[PDB]
């Protein structure tokens, strides 16, 4: 690889999502350990033309989670006791 | 001048008064052999992270 | 000299006059945002000591300082890849443009990828990539420049062929002169204005895109924000290298000279001086790298916000996506950065009119439903606020609330009934 | 691994504390890492030197710990300012900002407390089951161009309707939902269809 030499992983021609990042587009996964060039997405070709539109006929009410940290543990260190006791 | 490295042939043509060679970062990357007046590049050994 | 802030502009304010724009400029502006840095890793043991075993034996007395420095640099290195992942990988579908580039006169050849180039970059992205120029290792980025260009190509294809629909769900195709009309209605201008003047808007957009390419090709300090990050990282690495040539009070800066000239009881003292000097240098480097990593993370969070709000949708936020009323934006990859081409609407060629808050008719007060009452001197019309389009004041574009005795400045004019 | 963002902060703080405690076991070049051993073995002229080495090593360790604690405090403060912005704009209102309050068209949000964190349940609207239609920018009728007030002209193949943009709801093209601007000679792609008058 451009990241270096990888020993113990079987290089495959298929593209999957990145599980363990190696670098320079190389990722590793377990399925034995395989190494591959990660795919970016499923390929979709949008059917564009100058007089056609796509209108939704239905909907999905989707609830998603977003986790955000707010605070840490408030730690205090007695400097004199830590250095000297 | 001591160190550890791979000593390869160099295309740098020294002037006759010059003995060692430094890059921008002040590391010895070129040197002249005292026995035979030839120029050698000092490539650092292939250190890497495992 | 004493500097001057700007040219004075006394706005002609009065209590019954308004200025209405009669024309517009489609203005494209560049915004350059750094995303990631060079991922640097330092072998702390080799940087302090090299191959000297006595130096490493003395370095083991200081404990796990090297482990902390390596872990901090590893955290910075994975944070850069996380920053690039958050900025560019906002879509899981790789969209392509159709082979026929019939977009109603709109030209995107300067921003779409060039098939003739092996790097598959746009001409603008190619110009952007041309304009950017001891235990140390440089880890490669997880996303290569080809895949970042592929992500930007997918984003461009999605925002050209599907509008903002691909950012909120499945990509729903729509013609580009209709997408543009929707964007016009987002900034409060009627669809008819876009449709009637579609050739002029396409010509202005193409001229602005060409002026963007010319301005990038003619200004050396255009990409200074990325070059500052590159120069800071390279200069910090060079300073960390040059700190090895300092003896820090010892007899020599070379460990081999000390180990060959002195017995180990005094070579231990000299090597200890060199160890504490080099450890202080490495701690200083890692601390300033952490501060710069925090700054780059803030810039990358801003860039991801601009990717979500200016490219994947139309933003009402003032000056967030360029100067003027924001229409759309286009992403372009840059070396360790992103360049947003903000296409905005700028009003132009404004004209004075005499205005009133309401029209008094039949003892009733009439107020505009969406526009504003204007007068050219003799006759009263109602027009939309961001463009001069005078229409006859009817009951279809006005609404009735109260009588004429309450509103200050109400004027007498007829209101037509269809 | 759903709650990895909070667990990352907890693990980093616990690991920093463990490293700071572990740094007391290092002698930093002195004869011992224990202060009582030095004070019980040596006279104060040389115990001063050994204690000085221990003091400068432990002070360097403590200053390092405080430095990354301040950097992590800045990062957590930025994340908390972002969380307060999400609480103000997604929970206390409906946000027009794309992907600020979840993927899709944002409807509303729910806050949930978490250990040292907040979890936003973003309820969003996702379009689905899309269908092709033939579309036009305007309708030509009686020499006049008609444009939709809020919707879009669609055709299922033979008949023209106007619908809202985010949901298929076809309605008869009337004067109530269209407006007239100009003739049919200017708009590119205008089609001929009748416009009903109620
Ligand atoms: C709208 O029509 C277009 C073209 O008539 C459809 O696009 C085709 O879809 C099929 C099925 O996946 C593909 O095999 C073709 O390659 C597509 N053509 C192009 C040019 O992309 C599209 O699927 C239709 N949309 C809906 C919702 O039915
Ligand atoms: C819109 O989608 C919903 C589901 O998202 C459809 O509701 C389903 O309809 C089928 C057949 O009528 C039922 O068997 C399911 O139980 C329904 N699911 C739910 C959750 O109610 C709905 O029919 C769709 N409507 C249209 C017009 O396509
Ligand atoms: C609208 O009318 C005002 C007043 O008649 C104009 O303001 C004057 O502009 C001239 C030319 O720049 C100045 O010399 C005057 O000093 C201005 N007067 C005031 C009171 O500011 C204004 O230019 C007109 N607007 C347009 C678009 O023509
Ligand atoms: C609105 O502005 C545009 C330019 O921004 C005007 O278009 C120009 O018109 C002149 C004379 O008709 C031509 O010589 C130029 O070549 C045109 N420029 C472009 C870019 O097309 C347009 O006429 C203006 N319209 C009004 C009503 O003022
Ligand atoms: C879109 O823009 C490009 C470039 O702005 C146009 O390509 C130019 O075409 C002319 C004549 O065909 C050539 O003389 C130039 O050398 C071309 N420039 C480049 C950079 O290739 C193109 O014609 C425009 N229109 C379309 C439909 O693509
Ligand atoms: C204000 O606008 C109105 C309508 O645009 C102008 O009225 C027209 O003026 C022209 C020029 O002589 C006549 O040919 C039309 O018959 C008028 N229409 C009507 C309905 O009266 C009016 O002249 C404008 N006033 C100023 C001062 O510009
Ligand atoms: C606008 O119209 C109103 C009503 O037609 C005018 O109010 C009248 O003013 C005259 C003299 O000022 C009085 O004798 C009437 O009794 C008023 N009628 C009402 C119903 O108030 C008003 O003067 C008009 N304004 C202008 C500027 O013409
Ligand atoms: C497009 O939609 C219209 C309205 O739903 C369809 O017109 C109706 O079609 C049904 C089935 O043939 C007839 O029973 C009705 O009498 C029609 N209504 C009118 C007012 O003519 C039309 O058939 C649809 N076209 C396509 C191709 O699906
Ligand atoms: C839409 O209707 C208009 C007017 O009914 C059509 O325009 C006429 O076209 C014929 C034949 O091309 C000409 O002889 C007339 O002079 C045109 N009249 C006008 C006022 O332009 C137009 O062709 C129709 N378009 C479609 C697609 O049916
Ligand atoms: C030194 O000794 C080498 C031995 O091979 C010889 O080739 C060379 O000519 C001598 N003189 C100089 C000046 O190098
Ligand atoms: C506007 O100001 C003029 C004086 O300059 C005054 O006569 C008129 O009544 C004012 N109109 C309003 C609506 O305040
Ligand atoms: C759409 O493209 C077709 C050719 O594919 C052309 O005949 C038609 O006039 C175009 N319509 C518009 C509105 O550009």
């Amino acid at each position: 690889t451009r990241a270096g030499c990888l020993i113990g992983a079987e290089h495959v021609n298929n593209s999957y999502e990145c599980d363990i990042p190696i670098g320079a587009g190389i990722c590793a996964s377990y399925q034995s350990i395989i190494a591959y060039t990660m795919s970016l997405g499923a390929e979709n070709s949008v059917a564009y033309s100058n007089n056609s539109i796509a209108i939704p006929t239905n909907f999905t009410i989707s609830v998603t989670t977003e986790i955000l940290p707010v605070s840490m543990t408030k730690t205090s260190v007695d400097c004199t006791m830590y250095i000297c006791g | 001048l001591t160190g550890t490295g791979v000593l390869t042939e160099s295309n740098k043509k020294f002037l006759p008064f010059q003995q060692f060679g430094r890059d921008i970062a002040d590391t010895t990357d070129a040197v002249r052999d005292p026995q035979t007046l030839e120029i050698l590049d000092i490539t650092p050994c292939s250190f890497g992270g495992v | 000299y004493t500097m001057s802030l700007g040219a004075e502009n006394s706005v002609a304010y009065s209590n019954n006059s308004i200025a209405i724009p009669t024309n517009f400029t489609i203005s494209v502006t560049t915004e350059i945002l750094p995303v990631s840095m060079t991922k640097t890793s330092v072998d702390c043991t080799m940087y302090i000591c090299g191959d000297s075993t006595e130096c490493s034996n003395l370095l083991l007395q200081y404990g796990s300082f090297c482990t902390q420095l390596n872990r901090a640099l590893t955290g910075i290195a994975v944070e850069q890849d996380k920053n690039t992942q958050e900025v560019f990988a906002q879509v899981k579908q790789i969209y392509k443009t159709p082979p026929i580039k019939d977009f109603g006169g709109f030209n995107f050849s300067q921003i779409l990828p060039d098939p003739s180039k092996p790097s598959k970059r746009s001409p603008i992205e190619d110009l952007l990539f041309n304009k950017v120029t001891n235990g140390l290792t440089v880890l490669p980025p997880l996303l290569t420049d080809e895949m970042i260009a592929q992500y930007t190509s997918a984003l461009l294809a999605g925002t050209i062929t599907s509008g903002w629909t691909f950012g909120a769900g499945p990509a729903l195709q729509i013609p580009f002169p209709m997408q543009m009309a929707y964007r016009f209605n987002g900034i409060g201008v009627t669809q008819n204005v876009l449709y009637e003047n579609q050739k002029l808007i396409a010509n202005q957009f193409n001229s602005a895109i060409g002026k963007i390419q010319d301005s990038l090709s003619s200004t050396p300090s255009a990409l200074g924000k990325l070059q500052d990050v590159v120069n800071q990282n390279a200069q910090a690495l060079n300073t960390l290298v040059k700190q090895l040539s300092s003896n820090f009070g010892a007899i020599s800066s070379v460990l081999n000279d000390i180990l060959s000239r002195l017995d180990p009881p005094e070579a231990e003292v000299q090597i200890d001086r060199l160890i504490t000097g080099r450890l202080q240098s490495l701690q200083t480097y890692v601390t300033q790298q952490l501060i710069r990593a925090a700054e780059i993370r803030a810039s990358a969070n801003l860039a991801a916000t601009k990717m979500s709000e200016c490219v994947l949708g139309q933003s009402k936020r003032v000056d967030f996506c360029g100067k003027g009323y924001h229409l759309m934006s286009f992403p372009q990859s840059a070396p360790h950065g992103v360049v947003f081409l903000h296409v905005t609407y700028v009003p132009a060629q404004e004209k004075n009119f005499t205005t009133a808050p309401a029209i008094c008719h039949d003892g009733k007060a009439h107020f505009p439903r969406e526009g504003v009452f204007v007068s050219n001197g003799t006759h009263w019309f109602v027009t939309q606020r961001n463009f001069y389009e005078p229409q006859i004041i009817t009951t279809d574009n006005t609404f009735v609330s109260g009588n004429c005795d309450v509103v200050i400045g109400i004027v007498n004019n007829t209101v037509y009934d269809p």
